[PDB]
DNA sequence: AAACTATGCATGCTCTACTGCTTCTGATCTAGTCGACT
DNA sequence: GACTAGATCAGAAGCAGTAGAGCATGCATAGTTT
């Protein structure tokens, strides 16, 4: 689905843009349906959820007498849904703002988060927007820098902080947006160093054997005439065996 | 001693000399259902402090908040006392419609009389506003004093008698202030007693007071000739006698 | 072991988030 | 590091701790109470399974198992909660100080040996495994026992015994009218005497600033998602562990409570026949799917068996140049692969050799990945990751492999065809100037999730019955004013050079 | 030519189940003391 | 002998993370009726 928005740099510069989803984990269009074994019909099977208290009678309670609550240490604090909505963090939905620009080195691939990659083009049937986006992409590539941006799908969607970097090809140019981690998501784990270990140090013969293995199991062929790398095992062109 | 009969109450009072457990136990022994959260069945929530929960309830116009004092009074009299804005912090739309009939927007009623304490409570809710200007407030006060035979007050006994003092060497000049000992304090007392003192001699002046300096009598007698209305020259005994007797004295004996 | 978090032993202290600070 | 961390807050109740040097200043006792409250809130938010205690010494009353004199254990080792925070809140102000004096008292003598004995007894009572034992001393008396030397010797002996037991001691020295001097008595009691911590301090310790800095982010101990086998071929196998250095943070799951008494309820789901009313377990029912105007019926077991391809683990396929890997082919957060010598001996050596040679030749190991049983395989790339340290030698990048998922043919979506329009050099130069004006340095921990922070603030306000929730400043919102000031007129020139006179971008 | 409705997509919240790692608790066991006997 | 008390092992519970399904909400897109 084409997603219209405006890339904003400050409060006076705005470029109309359209975003699409390029890479995502595909799922099955249809799901299994529960049926009755004998009659083989979905109309003879009914699923329903009920709530009851922890008492010998197990008396039932309607959904209108059920409240929300949270765990704060060793006790439970009630928090009704209406109060939660009253106190919920509110933001202006459908925002694509440029928080700033940073060198591409500072942003590493291992920190990428989310479950999708967005491709941002200029608005359809729009020449000025196309020129502005091309200028931004070319400037970013020439300076070797990316844009740290704030992205919100809509009012109900939680705000996100991500990185947009240029993508230039011989026929088309655009921006590629990928989510970035928050401070909470990062995990600080300590691992021992293998280089300075006196018990796991490889020997010369072992290194030579590993080098031979790596050379023999190469999955890319280097054509010298064109000085080009050809992929003998392209993974991106393999259909998912699950659906097959 | 079961005044209550199948009535649901929610209590969330915090800092109070009567903490929650005593009120909950009293309600339980009074035949009253107690709940920890409000709902469609509850008909009141009690809270003696302005915590976050009561604010959230206020922002949701679906319930009534009542101060703990209401339940204490209910316990005292052993009877169901009708509600009042005095015992309330917020009203749901239905209660707003109900109280809007026999209770004015403030905390006052037009069906039952009021006493000193009740009027003080009503005035407490009202907040100071500055939509008025000195002269118009004075005029409205004068009209109110005239309307209801309301001119008998002792401290408003000079409401309609503006007085100009001869404490300036040059008339209509604020830079010629004198150092009068008796005159200055006498003018201050006259102003404090309700009289209006104007530093500039305008057409609105009505009475003129001159001290022991008789040299200025001719100047005032000449000025009053041009004025459409002629003021009266009075001596200091007039004001002193009026204050001592608490009632206005005839200017004919003090002209 | 400088920088260790007093509140949570065994975890490196994290500096407060500074957002964006233009050069 | 296995177990729980236990902390004891020893707070002096001497007269000198209740005197304020200046009218507009916080007394040491109030500062200690505030620090304790902040630590309690931080522990509740981050590690709710830890143990905390609060003990006072120098008071008139006493409360302890051994029945010593002038030692009141206000709270024993227990998981933190709102009740303890509320209890401590009644000593924050001046009226709180009067209440504390009435309840316990102040101005009495004391012996540090008894205090340390009570702390050791409190530590011994806990039945859970305790990875860390810690005590903090909030005091402003560098010479607690100057008249008597036997008491000082007993305190020194008790401190040494506690240190041998494995109990850390910290001194959060507070402001003193004269000036704190650690060299007098506390050089020995304190577990570690820093070289810089020998001069006379005229101000409160710098650790109080760290304590008062609230941390509202959950802390998770190191754990391995899976311990799998890397198979170079059918007969060469090593053991590796997988970790998630980056993981999305989610709000704690809500709990369903009863309206009347806030008593938790239990939710049960069941399936019943419409025409019979009987209850059917999840084995009587079959599964269906309508393809080609026909119904296909498969059992649950067969449906589960549809996903069986290969045993869990990683299978080597080859080595690919890193250039062929693409940044925009991101599909899923990456994982970290590290050696695991427990299962197989010799894995570390081969792993190190592979990492070294992959770094040398700039190649990535293409592998087939199956995390759990009955899960379709995926294609992943292990990119070597060297060990990178910061200035202070603290490790910032561990050594190992970065597992990055590779999309299939179904994970890509076709794009609408769009004509390309190239900007002139002048426009690119103006945009370069704007970008340079709006340059800044980026760090992975320079942003916070506003939703989670606001949720934590609201939860704390509700639990502690605060007047109003604390508002969290959002650092992800663009600084419009600063950007406008910095850019200056460049925006107008760019708009004039790129947009026609009548464009109206907003419309 | 305009309004209503079928169809689909993107995202947040929730029940439900399943797999794996870590920690706690019930159950299976040797040293010290008193006592019985011969 | 018996008791009591120390120390060792193995199973269950808690928790984290993933996958599947459903619901609700919002929005966009295209076909049918008048």
């Amino acid at each position: 689905i084409h997603w219209p928005c405006r890339l904003t740099i400050g409060s006076n510069l705005s470029i109309r843009i359209a975003a699409y989803k390029s890479i995502l984990q595909e799922r099955v269009k249809k799901t299994w349906t529960v049926v009755d074994a004998k009659t083989l019909k979905k109309e003879d099977i009914q699923k329903e959820t009920v709530y009851c208290l922890n008492d010998d009678d197990e008396t039932e309670v309607l959904k209108e007498d059920i409240i929300q609550g949270f765990r704060y240490g060793s006790d439970i604090v009630p928090f009704s849904k209406v109060d939660e909505e009253q106190m919920k963090y509110k933001s202006e939905g459908k925002c694509f703002s440029v928080l700033g620009f940073c060198k591409s080195s500072q942003v590493q691939r291992r920190f990428f988060m989310g479950n999708q990659v967005l491709k941002v083009f200029a608005a359809r049937d729009d020449e000025a927007a196309a020129v502005a986006l091309s200028s931004l992409i070319h400037a970013l590539d020439d300076l070797d820098m990316v844009a740290i941006v704030r992205y919100a799908y809509d009012k109900r969607a939680n705000p996100q902080v991500g990185v947009a970097f240029p993508h230039i090809k011989h026929n088309y140019e655009c921006l590629v947006y990928v989510q970035l981690p928050f401070m909470e998501d990062l995990r600080q784990y300590m691992f021992s160093s293998l280089k300075n270990s006196k018990k796991y140090a490889p020997t010369e013969a072992q290194l030579n054997a590993v080098d031979a293995l790596i050379d023999s199991m190469s999955l890319a062929k280097k054509d010298e005439k064109t000085d080009t790398l050809e992929d003998l095992f392209p993974t991106t062109k393999i259909p998912n065996p699950r659906f097959q | 001693s079961n005044i209550f009969e199948d009535v649901e109450f929610c209590v969330m009072s915090g800092t109070d000399s009567q903490p929650k457990p005593d009120l909950e136990n009293r309600i339980a022994e009074f035949g009253g259902y107690i709940v920890q959260n409000p709902g469609p069945d509850t008909y009141c929530v009690i809270a003696g402090s302005e915590n976050i929960r009561v604010k959230n309830i206020i922002l949701s116009n679906k319930h009534d908040v009542v101060k703990p004092a209401w339940l204490l009074e209910c316990f005292k009299t052993k009877s169901f006392v009708p509600w009042q804005p005095r015992f309330m912090i917020h009203m749901c739309p239905s209660t707003k419609e109900h109280f809007a009939r026999e209770y004015d927007c403030y905390g006052d009623s037009y069906f039952i009389d009021t006493d000193l304490n009740q009027l003080k409570e009503v005035f407490s809710g009202i907040k100071n506003s500055n939509e008025q200007t000195p002269e118009e407030m004075a005029s409205l006060i004068a009209d109110l004093e005239y309307r209801y035979s309301w001119d008998c007050s002792p401290l408003s006994m000079f409401r309609r008698h503006t007085v100009y003092l001869d404490s300036y060497a040059v008339i209509n000049d604020l830079s010629t202030k004198n150092e009068g000992t008796r005159l200055a304090i006498k003018a201050l007392e006259l102003r404090f007693h309700g009289a209006k003192v104007v530093s500039c001699l305008a057409e609105g002046v009505s009475h003129v007071i001159i001290g022991e300096d008789h040299s200025r009598v001719a100047d005032f007698k000449a000025f009053r000739r041009t004025f459409k209305r002629k003021f009266k020259i009075l001596k200091e005994s007039w004001v002193t006698d009026s204050i001592d007797k608490c009632e206005l004295q005839e200017e004919n004996q003090y002209l | 072991c400088p920088g260790e978090s007093l509140i949570n032993p065994g975890f490196k202290s994290k500096k407060p988030a500074g957002g964006v600070d233009f050069d | 590091y296995s177990g729980r961390d236990s902390l004891i807050f020893l707070v002096d109740a001497s007269k000198a701790m209740f005197e304020s040097q200046s009218e507009d200043e916080l007394t040491p006792f109030d500062m200690s109470i505030q620090c304790i409250q902040s630590v309690y809130i931080s522990k509740i938010i981050s590690s709710d399974r830890d143990l905390l205690a609060v003990v006072f010494y120098g008071t008139e009353k006493d409360k302890n198992s051994v029945n010593f004199k002038n030692i009141y254990v206000l709270q024993e080792l227990d998981n933190p909660g709102a009740k303890r925070i509320l209890e401590l809140d009644q000593f924050k102000g001046q009226q709180g100080q009067k209440r504390f004096q009435d309840m316990m008292g102040h101005g009495s003598d004391y012996s540090l040996s008894e205090v340390l004995w009570v702390c050791a007894n409190l530590f011994s009572d806990v039945q859970f495994k305790m990875s860390h034992k810690r005590i903090m001393l909030f005091t402003n008396e560098d010479n607690p026992h100057g008249n008597d030397s036997a008491k000082a010797s007993r305190a020194r002996t008790k401190a040494g015994d506690l240190r041998d037991t494995g109990i850390f001691l910290d001194l959060m020295h507070l402001k003193k009218p004269g000036g704190f001097d650690i060299s007098l008595f506390y050089r020995d009691i304190i577990s570690i005497a820093e070289d810089e911590d020998l001069r006379v301090h005229f101000e409160e310790s710098s650790k109080l600033e760290d304590l008062l800095r609230k941390v509202r982010a959950k802390e998770t101990r190191k754990r391995a998602l899976s311990r799998l086998k890397l198979k170079l071929n059918k007969d060469i196998v090593i053991s590796v562990g997988i970790y998630n250095l980056v993981q999305k943070a989610l709000k704690p799951p809500p709990i369903k409570l009863y309206r009347e008494t806030n008593e938790p309820v239990k939710t049960k789901t069941r399936t019943f026949n419409t025409s019979t009313g009987g209850l059917l377990l999840p084995s009587d029912t079959k599964r269906s799917q309508i393809y080609g105007s026909r119904q296909i019926i498969l059992e649950k077991e067969e449906t589960e068996e549809l996903k069986r391809f290969d045993d869990p683990g990683l299978m080597l396929m080859g080595f690919k140049p890193l250039v062929l890997l693409k940044k925009h082919h991101y599909l899923r957060p990456s994982l970290f692969v590290y050696p695991e010598e427990s299962l197989v001996i010799g894995s570390s050596t081969l792993f190190s050799a592979l990492l070294i040679k992959c770094l040398e030749k700039e190649v990535a190991a293409l592998c087939r990945y199956t995390p759990r049983r009955n899960i379709p395989p995926y294609f992943v790339a292990l990119v070597p990751q060297e060990e990178e340290l910061d200035d202070q030698k603290i490790q910032v990048t561990p050594p190992g492999f970065q597992l990055v998922f590779l999309p299939f043919a179904d994970d890509k979506r076709k794009m609408p065809f769009t004509e390309k329009i190239m900007a002139t050099p002048e426009q690119v130069g103006k945009m370069k100037a704007i970008v340079e004006k709006l340059r800044f340095t980026y760090r992975s921990d320079s942003f916070e999730n506003p939703v989670l922070q606001q949720h934590f603030r609201n939860l704390e306000a509700l639990a502690l019955d605060l007047m109003e929730p604390e508002q969290a400043v959002d650092l992800t919102l663009p600084k419009v004013e600063a950007m406008n000031k910095r850019l200056g007129s460049l925006v107008d020139e760019f708009k004039e050079l790129v947009y026609p006179p009548d464009y109206n971008p907003e419309g």
